[PDB]
């Protein structure tokens, strides 16, 4: 049945563009408007534009008023998104979503719209002057407790994402991964951790298994007291 | 732009008992006998399935415990027993003006019995402090509730500003969070100063737990 | 190369129409054919300045 | 049309409103101005785009259709192969012809009944404060600062507040 | 002092969506179907005269064959040709097998 | 409808009249009742019933049918006993379409319309005793007994027995 | 109809106005007259001329029309061809009949609407001078000649002029 299937976003420099194209498929694609609503990162839904079935009626939120346009090729049955002039504010992953209203007729700005009916797998769209460095895989050592846990703290890397594992791995119970977090520098870093028995703190050798595909850096780094 | 109000925000509630969502218009959003307002639902690294619309039709595939229920300016969700499979966040979503509006969310967890943290601190590596800057770390294990509380101390000066942190969805077989938390300082300040501590605050700790290691 | 359900002698032509007056012979399933040109049915108001 | 709103008592449209489809233009102390209704417009609309997709639902899917063209003369078989499709053709059209015409009378009467729906609301939510002036203007009687019209506009208007200043303006 | 008197109409706790010119779909206090969907299953015997083939076609029956000789000089309304109906004499073709069935 | 009564001015509609289609309510001194009115209840029923028996006057008591379905592949001319039928029976499909859409828009709007006219019945008797609320409301600005609107509901209301309170109460 | 003017709250019509269709009939202080309206009278001639012309153009002309009486027994072509004819026939039949009917009903509709319309022009003119009894007449309340019914009927009465004279008949 309905699919809908984005398009092309990434990292891309304040004050220049770039366009996201959604594929729709399984519905009659011409007789329906559709619409893009953005998602800042962990925060909430945002509606961006609006674009009638005639290709004819066309609105914007005020964010982005006058630097994006919502364009509509319905012999390729494909909606695209013009974004120029992008900036910060304008992070956010990207769905395309389609009205419920057959043939709506939105003659004016403020006429109601349908119901967002499907909506696709999203695109993320990143916009930071940061270019990339990579991740800088420092350990975290052991201590006292009843069973203690040890680490591996992934400092300035850029951008996301960057993905662990401990000892091939082999070992995955207790194993914590925390969500990255953006310093001021641009540069994102992240935690993960392990809690194991302490009867093998000396015996139980530990690597980490780090890696960022967008520098091609892989990492390994051991855990160790003292 | 109408606002939509979500309320509560966070919810919870056990395991196959009932949770229940408010969803608050700036104006009424019901206009010739229809309300036109979607109800969203949102787990996480994925978009949004739609839950309910014109207030209260459950889209074909969705099971019969989700209810819309409201008219005009208030409306409510209704999971009748929470099964497992419905932690997600929660958006209302007006189209009766354009621009559609959304409320804020409401996440809703899982609720369980009470459960302290497992506190430990860090030092910053050896390896990193060549480079000039350094960074402290603290970390709280399987606890629950959602809403720890960390606090740094540089010689028993509270710190703020300089720390960053975040924590772990919801665990599908405890249910407890987990949180970690980086003290970023200068190699200049670091050296300074001896006792680094973080002092977790928390309804599983009848009173504040303080982890500290000495510089050495 | 080209979508196009709709097949005429004179060429494809869409079906988003009622009706058409292309050609009576079709293959697909095309609007039908009617003896008028045009057709206009009307989507606003009477208008008077 | 049917209800004399428009084309009619209402003497001619306003072509500065590019709001909407119905509206209210006003004349007080604090100056004129305009604004437009919408929970009528949309439900003009409504009812368009919804008349606009019945009517269009329709393809003619239907199966082998006979050769219409023919290369030689031949008689009675060939002679009601075309009979039959002229036919056709003839009652399509007719078919054709009448819908838009009941379809476009109703469009043009379905829109009549919008104004003055609108503007008989109108005249009820003023119960006692103004008269019709014939041409679709009404002449409030006290001093109703823009505040108080957008009231009336957006449904607001308490018409007890007034009334005395109105009841003395006209009687007096 | 002073009195209130409304009018009003009535309603019912489910009506019937109907069709209309501008609405697909829109509920009225009531409705009746003008679509006939459903048989009996079975051919009523009157007010119309139904002559039963069995295993005979009509073709067959004024041919005369054998098995077919019941059928005789009889009269009908509406012959009902039946699907377990066979032939059983000389093989026969009738150009305009067609026409002569009608 | 047309008419914005019903589904208009007229909120919503009554679920506890069972004897009527289109009625009364008061509330006075004495304590508040509902009766319906019957002639426009009749009324309606009257023509939706005549529209239903036109609606039905036909069933083709034609005429030799033809053979419509097939033994064999046979080219020419069963292609068009097909065609003809395929045809007509797209034809006579819409043609029922367009009949129930009519019938029932009009049978709605024709509803909406009686429901206005018991409404102007009851002002024009209230001459300038009342008024209109707004919402199928009327304010009565006299006492008003079970007896006394009983007159209303059955035509045989003189409204100059009571206007010099009503308008006493009303205008001072 | 819909509007319920004629055959409604008009008890009957008037079988002595022969200059017009819709009009006025006094009772002032020089007697009793009567005159026809006439801008209303035309516009509800030129909906039904524009109608009835839109119904007649329209003819069938085409094309070898095939043979439909027939001298022989022939089985299958012939009853197709029969078939084909007394199918088409059915279609107009109905296409009629449906047509006569839509059109009547309007006809009938829009002739309503044009009473009541001439109805609500007077009521606006006689702005407050006067009270609608509900027979499709009004009881001005001042004195008036022939002059001034004549100056109601043409489009140049002043409710102004006689305001005064008018409230403290209805009043006091
Ligand atoms: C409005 O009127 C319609 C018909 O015009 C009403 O529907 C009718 O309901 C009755 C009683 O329920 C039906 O009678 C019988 O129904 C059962 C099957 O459930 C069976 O014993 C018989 O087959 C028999 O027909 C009837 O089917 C049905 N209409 C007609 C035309 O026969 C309806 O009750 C009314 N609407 C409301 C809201 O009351
Ligand atoms: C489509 O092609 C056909 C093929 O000839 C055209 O039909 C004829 O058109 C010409 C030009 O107007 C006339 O001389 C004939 O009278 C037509 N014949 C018939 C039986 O209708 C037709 O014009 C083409 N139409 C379009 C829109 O391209
Ligand atoms: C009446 O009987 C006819 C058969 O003569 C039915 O038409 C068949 O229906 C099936 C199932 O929907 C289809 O696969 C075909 O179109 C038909 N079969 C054949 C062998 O032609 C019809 O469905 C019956 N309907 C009722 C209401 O009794
Ligand atoms: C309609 O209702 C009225 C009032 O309810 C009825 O009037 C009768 O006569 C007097 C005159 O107003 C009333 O007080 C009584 O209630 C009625 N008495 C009798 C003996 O009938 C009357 O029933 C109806 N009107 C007509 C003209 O029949
Ligand atoms: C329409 O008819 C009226 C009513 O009779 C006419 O009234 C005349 O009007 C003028 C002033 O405008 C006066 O001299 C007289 O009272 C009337 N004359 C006659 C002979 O009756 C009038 O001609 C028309 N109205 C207008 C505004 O022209
Ligand atoms: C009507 O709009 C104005 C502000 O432009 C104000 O009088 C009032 O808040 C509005 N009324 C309603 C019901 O929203």
């Amino acid at each position: 049945q309905v699919q809908l299937v984005e398009s092309g976003g990434g990292v891309v420099q304040p004050g220049r563009s770039l366009r996201l194209s959604c594929a729709a498929s399984g519905f009659t694609f011409s007789t329906y408007a559709m619409h893009w609503v953005r998602q800042a990162p962990g925060k909430g839904l945002e509606w961006v534009a609006v674009i009638s079935y005639d290709a004819n009626y066309k609105y914007y939120a005020d964010s982005v008023k006058g630097r994006f346009t919502i364009s509509r090729d319905n012999s390729k049955n494909t909606l695209y998104l013009q974004m120029n002039s992008l900036r910060a504010e304008d992070t956010a992953v990207y769905y395309c979503a389609k009205d419920s209203q057959l043939r709506s007729l939105l003659y004016f700005e403020w006429l109601s719209q349908g119901y967002f009916d499907y909506w696709g797998q999203g695109t993320l769209v990143t916009v930071s002057s940061a270019s990339t460095k990579g991740p800088s895989v420092f350990p975290l050592a052991p201590s006292s407790g009843g069973t203690a846990a040890l680490g591996c703290l992934v400092k300035d890397y850029f951008p996301e994402p960057v993905t662990v594992s401990w000892n091939s791995g082999a070992l995955t119970s207790g194993v914590h991964t925390f969500p990255a977090v953006l310093q001021s520098s641009g540069l994102y870093s992240l935690s993960s951790v392990v809690t194991v028995p302490s009867s093998s703190l000396g015996t139980q050798t530990y690597i980490c298994n780090v890696n960022h595909k967008p520098s091609n850096t892989k990492v390994d780094k051991r855990v160790e007291p003292k | 732009d109408i606002v939509m109000t979500q309320s509560p925000d966070s919810l919870a509630v056990s395991l196959g008992e009932r949770a229940t969502i408010n969803c608050k218009s700036s104006q009424s959003v019901t206009f010739n006998y229809k309300n036109y307002l979607a109800w969203y639902q949102q787990k996480p690294g994925q978009p949004p399935k739609l839950l309910i619309y014109w207030a209260s039709t459950r889209e074909s595939g969705v099971p019969d415990r989700f209810s819309g229920s409201g008219s005009g300016t208030d409306f409510t969700l209704t999971i009748s027993s929470l099964q497992a499979e419905d932690v997600a966040v929660y958006y209302c979503q007006q189209h009766y003006r354009t621009p559609p509006t959304f409320g804020q969310g409401t996440k809703v967890e899982i609720k369980r019995t009470v459960a302290a943290p497992s506190v430990f601190i860090f030092p910053p590596s050896d390896e990193q402090l060549k480079s000039g800057t350094a960074s402290v770390v603290c970390l709280l294990n399987n606890f629950y509730p959602r809403e720890a509380k960390v606090q740094w101390k540089v010689d028993n000066a509270l710190q703020s500003g300089n720390s960053q942190e975040s924590v772990t969805e919801q665990d599908s077989k405890d249910s407890t969070y987990s949180l970690s938390s980086t003290l970023t300082l200068s190699k200049a300040d670091y050296e300074k100063h001896k006792v680094y501590a973080c002092e977790v605050t928390h309804q599983g700790l009848s009173s504040p737990v303080t982890k500290s290691f000495n510089r050495g | 190369t080209c979508i196009s359900e709709c097949i005429t002698p004179n060429g494809s032509i869409p079906n988003d129409k009622p009706f058409q007056n292309v050609n009576k012979i079709t293959y697909g399933a095309c609007p039908k054919y009617v003896k008028q040109n045009t057709l206009k049915l009307a989507t606003g108001m009477r208008n008077v300045p | 049309g049917l209800f004399g709103a428009i084309a009619g008592f209402i003497e001619n449209g306003w072509e500065g409103m590019i709001d909407g489809w119905y509206g209210f233009r006003h004349q007080n102390s604090e100056g004129t101005g305009q604004a437009a209704d919408l929970k009528s417009t949309q439900a003009a609309i409504d009812q368009i785009n919804g008349k606009l997709n019945r009517v269009i639902e329709k393809t003619n899917e239907k199966f082998h259709q006979i050769e219409k063209e023919f290369s030689e003369v031949e008689g009675r078989i060939q002679d009601l192969e075309k009979y039959v499709e002229d036919t056709k053709i003839d009652l399509w059209s007719y078919n054709a012809e009448l819908l838009v015409a009941l379809e476009n009378q109703h469009t043009i009467d379905l829109t009549d009944s919008e104004m003055n729906k609108l503007f008989e609301k109108t005249r009820r939510q003023l119960r006692e404060n103004a008269e019709e002036m014939g041409n679709g203007c009404f002449k409030i009687y006290h001093k109703c600062d823009n505040a108080c019209i957008e009231s009336i506009r957006n449904g607001t208007y308490d018409h007890d507040v007034y009334r005395d200043e109105a009841l003395n303006n006209r009687f007096q | 002092s002073t009195a209130t008197l409304c009018l009003g109409h009535h309603a019912v706790p489910n009506g019937t969506l109907v069709k209309t010119i501008t609405d697909d779909q829109i509920e009225v206090t009531n409705a009746t179907e003008l679509v006939q969907s459903s048989s009996t299953g079975k051919i009523c015997n009157n007010p119309h005269r139904i002559l039963d083939g069995i295993d005979c076609t009509l073709i067959d029956a004024l041919l005369g064959d054998p098995h077919c000789d019941v059928f005789q000089n009889e009269t009908w309304d509406l012959f009902v040709e039946r699907s377990k109906a066979f032939s059983n004499c000389y093989p026969y073709d009738v150009p305009d097998y067609a026409s002569l069935r009608s």
